[PDB]
């Protein structure tokens, strides 16, 4: 069965160097090439260079002083190296087999991010429910945390319907911040306690919040 | 009509 | 360098539909063109290359027609799995280019979104920061414009947008805007509105509040 397989980590501080072993199987590194392509988002997939099958490499151009590709054949491993990595690389790294026409065979990606920020739990903030809203909105800042992810749930998972949790955002701080909202019928609010479930698991920080209303 | 292999890069035509 | 341009960004079908993604290239590419698959979930797959030829495990639905600049990825009787987003790649001269990609989407009727706006928590507030968030819930389709006002002017990379992806009961998009202050900045304006423009709206709606009620 063709796999790849990367190794490596995500998290690379602002001037450092992104590592990422490609170890393959069930296939040959003599009779095939590794191509080293990366997907920023919204933008499209980037080459950034390859290790042909005759054991020579080529970069993109853009590239060409920041980027290593070796490869040790006995251990099934291609080797990529990107130094000096600053915010605008933060994307999915990917090694690909490439055959006779296409790269027709992929490794899982590897998601990379830049920051210099320490793992940081968040402060929860109620996002309390207007004193006049027919369908009420409310929900929790969840702010100022590092590294992603973090899961919201509603009243220990018993409030699932209409419940939005936001992709997470990088702020100007290197910290991210999400909210968690759900919508819920006016009349209730008086009636039932509605609490985001907050974890990031890194900080190891549980946190329960009662959005009390206005 | 030009091409590039994607396992050796060798090419037919530039 | 090829260019290649995937001149629609985002395709909106229905499960059951013939799907047609298209790609251009900046000269002839003599039948050099891959096609590949990227999911929700971050795998790629290679679909069929030199124009139309299938890859082992590649289901028939997919098929590939196109000769000289002009090139399509053809999805007949589209199915749940094949909403993904799908990359077009020379093969002709190096370096390996690709288009900017589709993303595939669910039509769905119009539906207007409800907007929220949260003025900061007391506890937030007395925090030492300052953050005012603008909810726009279950709406189709996904293009939407949202401004801030404080006290009528007009803000601009000042607020962070972030969407869900299209929910997968209802097929809507919900869309989170947030405007950060110090207290004390926020301290000295009354009036924070958030003004939404949606295909779903006669007019655009203007949600807001002053400091204090
Ligand atoms: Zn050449």
């Amino acid at each position: 069965q063709v796999q790849l397989k990367q190794s490596g980590p995500g998290l690379v501080q602002p001037s450092q160097s992104l590592s990422i072993t490609c170890t393959v199987s069930g296939f040959s590194l003599t009779s095939y090439g590794i191509h080293w392509v990366r997907q920023s988002p919204g933008k499209g997939l980037e080459w950034l260079g390859v290790m042909w099958s005759g054991g020579i490499t080529d970069f993109y151009a853009a590239f060409i002083s920041r980027l290593s590709i070796s490869r040790d054949i006995s251990k099934s491993q291609v080797f990529f190296k990107m130094n000096s990595l600053q915010a605008d690389d933060t994307a999915i790294y990917y090694c690909a087999r490439g055959s006779r026409y296409a790269l027709d065979y992929w490794g899982q990606g590897t998601s990379v991010s830049v920051s210099s920020a320490s793992t940081k739990g968040p402060s929860v903030f109620p996002l309390a429910p207007s004193s006049k809203s027919g369908t009420a909105a409310l929900g929790c800042l969840v702010k100022d945390y590092f590294p992603e992810p973090v899961t919201v749930s509603w009243n220990s998972g018993a409030l699932t319907s209409g419940v939005h949790t936001f992709p997470a955002v990088l702020q100007s701080s290197g910290l991210y911040s999400l909210s968690s909202v759900v919508t819920v019928p006016s009349s209730s609010l008086g009636t039932q306690t509605y609490i985001c479930n907050v974890n990031h698991k890194p900080s190891n920080t549980k946190v329960d919040k009662k959005v009390e209303p206005k | 009509d030009a091409c590039f292999r994607h396992d050796s890069g060798y090419e037919c035509h530039h | 360098d090829i260019q290649m341009t995937q001149t629609t960004s985002s395709l909106s079908a229905s499960l059951g539909d013939r799907v047609t993604i298209s790609c251009r290239a900046s000269q002839d590419i003599s039948n050099y063109l891959n096609w590949y698959q990227q999911k929700p979930d971050g795998t790629v797959k290679l679909l069929i290359y030199y124009t139309s030829r299938l890859h082992s495990g590649v289901p028939s639905r997919f098929s590939g027609s196109g000769s000289g600049t002009d090139y399509s990825l053809t999805i007949s009787n589209l199915e749940q799995e094949d909403i993904a987003t799908y990359f077009c790649q020379q093969g002709n001269t190096l370096p390996p280019t690709f288009g900017g990609g589709t993303k595939l989407e669910i039509k769905r009727t119009v539906a207007a979104p409800s907007v929220f706006i949260f003025p900061p928590s007391d506890e937030q507030l007395k925090s030492g920061t300052a953050s005012v968030v603008c909810l726009l819930n279950n709406f189709y389709p996904r293009e939407a414009k949202v401004q801030w006002k404080v006290d009528n002017a007009l803000q601009s990379g000042n607020s962070q947008e972030s969407v869900t992806e299209q929910d997968s009961k209802d097929s809507t998009y919900s869309l989170s805007s947030t405007l950060t202050l110090s207290k004390a900045d926020y301290e000295k304006h009354k009036v924070y509105a958030c003004e939404v423009t949606h295909q779903g709206l006669s007019s655009p709606v203007t949600k807001s509040f002053n400091r204090g009620e």
